[PDB]
């Protein structure tokens, strides 16, 4: 009967919220979002009203339980869904401000040891422009020591950084990836990575040049050891886009679920 | 016991590794308690201004700041340091009447009189009439005293007199791509001489060896460092004025610690510029200007 | 007269299609392609027919024409998902097989540079073992030869390769990464990385004395550069995943659209 | 002016480039247009594989492999080389009754001696009764130098605390040298040329410089420095240089009908920092300022 004209407002609604949801998926700061939640509420409290009178045309037991229950699935979706987009805006700022410090560690590491490098090619010239004042004075017995250290560790040491400062150079380009990473797969491939590579260099670390300086050093690998925290929220990032995925997919089952329900509603009028 | 914070722009020279020993022997000389950062590279302002602030959370009385910048802290410093005395320990510290009101004391030699005394050198070899010598400059970027200030110093101990330059080319002074501004120079050809960066002429003396031209073109460096320096010990480098970068140092660490304890310092010092050649490699000078080997920055 | 259950029948197909969709743009291989289209394909001639049948019962030209519009808009966009996911696919493919063919060239290069690296590195531990002898037999003059030869040759050139070896690896290193870039940024700032070390090395490569490598490592550089496509390619895909997920959006408006009309069909109708 | 192709495993090592060296010495001598590969890596089979190939494509009369694994081409060498005659160089090339049609000569010294030396060296100077002494193996990855070791200790005094094993890397194996300076239970360190090389620099940052003694199982410039400073103790020579020039010379001979042994294997020579022979290392390490040559 007059059943038909509120069914169409649902259907007409229906199509709205759905329009709506995917508005507040779309919400990218959180004036967006809020403006998008007013608009999905409104909405939705338009499609209870009409729900309602429609349930009072009919006496069916089953029935309005049925539609009870869609009508339930769809407001806890659409809460779900909201409490999804809050999380991408949170997960989105911090993944930015975590990996920012990260970038400014690790940068730093790669410029600490950069510079051991170079101090200790000039070291190299040094060692060896010695080696020319101790040769004159015939002191070969000397220029000999001299020439075993500058092979023992003047030159081992200029292999032993070079290998430091690719490791640090390569953690330095996993955490400049890290800040728009989406792929699970890779998400957890630098993850492993990044922490053996931690480990390597919080050993390779110790026996550099100088000791005071194996602090400086040991103390950035702390710094970067502990916020590692972020891989875990770039998947924690993942999952809730994942989720938040399946939910809008949910609320276009869940509408031609409450839909399907409210046309036997309108005929057994 | 005495708190002195010493900011580098960085520690990769010969000439800041030097400028080191000469502020860490001139604080145990002196007893009192300087601690050293450095910002790891001179496009790392925010790590300087950082730095900075972290030396004052330490509790520095007078800093002794080598900026990596000259207009960096022009009209802020006192803002990342408050009433702490700064001291300029290498470069040109451009402060506001207001903010100025912190620099008590500033070391630092004007390069004008290095490309100068470098220009000298070949003028003297090369006197008007003696006969056109083409020259090659190899000096460095397009900023820090690099530039027109050596340029200028250089330009004018060399007008009158009988050096053509061919042309001039510039480049960060990373050794890579001087030494391909090196090569491109050894290809042009009518090239006598190279005037350059101690960066340049380091790299020059393996690319004119690699080329066989070791004999064919005089290197002529614009500062010294511990490769510009063992070439002039094998005359594989002609001239290289020293502005005594160990003792540049000293320099700042007394300054402050002078006007930490009262005592007389010289407010606007700077070491006197030493000619250098082949022979004329005075240890005293030497001394005060490259740190020894087996040594290492502390 | 039926024309309810006609237009219900609609209403509700055009829900059932919205998702037929979303799942069709979800595929990630060929299979999975071929069964969304026909559960998409049977679902859309089904909505054909129960729309022409609702379409015969009403005689308003006006509405008529909406109709065919509204149905006709809806099939070119379902017909345009269907390239989009045609193209996600065969860029995916094309993308991992680029790719891989870079990581297998930049490994060499990699390896390669890391072995004069090494190279070099012996040569000059034998050549200091060699101022030994001289040392003994006190050939002071040669002594000093050798010295000079081990700073001038030697240590200039153990940072030289170094920092080869370091652009070599900072290049595999992008590479490791292309695969995976979604993001436009990124992948546009890859990009002018990619382009600016590999114009450097060619450089600097070319510039080395080792005659044989200096061409293995040239010829390599210039296999690497011939398919820095891949980096318009991942470009691109950022860009049919754009449409795609902007075609979506159509979807709902025009179903939106087809059912506003059906409706007023149907009020035209009864 | 025959086409000879040579195709190393790699050429990080200072015993492949000696190897090197010794081919293109040789090569220069024989009057033979030579023509030097290398695979980049023993993992890399595959690329080895395309290099065999291209040796063909080049059009070469003879082939001389260093194969990077033994049984990778057993049951296919000719489908790569195709008829071109080939020669094991410096490892053990196992191939098919159906491949074997192409190998020519093959020279190459086996590594169980290599070891055996290092046994008898320690065990010779440590013999059963003289007292304990504990050792640690960094012999690198995870077999003949090992059983070769084994078997030239059993009847002495070597105790054998641990083998830690780990790749022929530089940084890799000095991780194990440190982990050995900590057990403070080691005297002597038995390892590859790369585990002793780096031991001389921990060593000598640990003051346990005279206080462990290095045995290495073959030969590299940093080694032999090593044994001229007498900062390492002994070093078995299976004469790189020589086994590199005696390839080429059984190659251009068989090209050329010329009489030639087959499986020609130079002796081990023994080294100790007192006995330095001239000769040995001249036909056993690449030469002062040699560097790699491809042709």
């Amino acid at each position: 009967g007059s059943a038909m004209i509120e069914a169409r407002q649902v259907s007409e609604l229906s199509t709205r919220i759905i329009s709506s949801v995917q508005m507040l998926s779309n919400a990218q700061n959180e004036q967006e979002r809020k403006e998008a939640g007013r608009v999905l509420f409104e909405q939705l409290e338009s499609l209870l009203t009409h729900i309602k009178e429609l349930g009072g045309e009919s006496f069916d037991s089953k029935l309005l339980d049925a539609l009870e229950s869609n009508v339930q699935n769809v407001i806890n979706n659409l809460a779900e869904l909201g409490v999804t987009v809050e999380r991408k805006l949170w997960l989105a700022k911090e993944i930015d401000t975590r990996v920012e410090e990260m970038r400014l560690l690790s940068e730093e590491l790669e410029q600490l040891t950069r510079t051991q490098v170079q101090n200790t090619s000039t070291i190299a010239v040094a060692n060896v422009t010695h080696i020319y004042d101790l040769l004159e004075a015939n002191k070969k017995d000397q220029v000999y020591q001299a020439l075993d250290a500058l092979v023992e560790v003047d030159l081992d040491l200029t292999e032993r950084l070079h290998e430091l400062h690719l490791l640090a150079f390569k953690m330095l380009n996993q955490i400049e990836e890290a800040r728009t990473l989406t792929n699970v797969d890779r998400i957890q491939q630098i993850q492993t990575a990044f922490e053996n590579n931690l480990k390597i260099m919080k050993r390779r670390v110790l026996a550099v040049e100088d000791p005071t300086r194996s602090k400086q050093m040991s103390q950035l690998l702390t710094e970067l050891g502990k916020r590692q925290v972020v891989f875990t929220i770039l998947l924690q990032q993942y999952e809730n886009n994942e989720q938040s995925q399946q939910l809008m997919q949910k609320t276009l089952e869940l509408f031609s679920e409450l839909n399907s329900t409210v046309n036997k509603l309108v005929d057994d009028s | 016991d005495e708190k002195i914070c010493a900011i580098y722009p960085h520690l990769k020279d010969s000439y800041w590794l030097s400028v080191n020993y000469g502020m860490v022997s001139e604080a145990e000389k002196q007893g009192v308690n300087l601690r050293v950062l450095e910002a790891g590279g001179y496009p790392n302002k925010s790590r300087q201004e950082q730095q900075l602030a972290l030396c004052t959370q330490w509790g520095a009385n007078a800093i002794i700041l080598g900026t990596v910048d000259p207009h960096a802290y022009e009209h802020n410093l006192k803002s990342w340091v408050g009433n702490t005395p700064v001291f300029a320990t290498v470069n040109q510290l451009d402060l506001d009447e207001e903010q100025s009101t912190l620099l008590k004391g500033e070391v630092g030699v004007d390069w004008y009189w290095m490309g100068y005394e470098a220009g000298k050198y070949l003028a003297e070899r090369h006197p008007k009439g003696s006969g056109k010598t083409n020259i090659a400059l190899l000096l460095g970027p397009r900023t820090r005293g690099g530039t027109k200030p050596v340029t200028t110093g250089f330009y004018e101990a060399i007008k009158n007199s009988d050096i053509h330059i061919v042309d001039s080319f510039w480049a960060d002074n990373d050794k890579e791509l001087q030494r391909n501004l090196v090569q491109r120079v050894i290809d042009m050809g009518n090239i006598d001489y190279i005037v350059g960066s101690a960066v340049a002429i380091e790299a020059a003396i393996s690319e004119l060896r690699s080329a066989d031209k070791t004999h064919d073109i005089g290197l002529v460096s614009v500062y010294l460092s511990h490769g510009v320096y063992r070439g002039l010990l094998r005359n594989k480098v002609l001239f290289a004025p020293t502005d005594k970068m160990v003792q540049q140092g000293r320099l700042s660490v007394m300054q402050a610690a002078h006007y930490l304890r009262h005592q007389p310092y010289e407010k606007q010092a700077s070491p006197i510029i030493k000619p250098l050649t082949p022979k004329t490699l005075h240890d005293d000078t030497i001394e005060e200007s490259l740190s020894p080997s087996e040594y290492r920055p502390t």
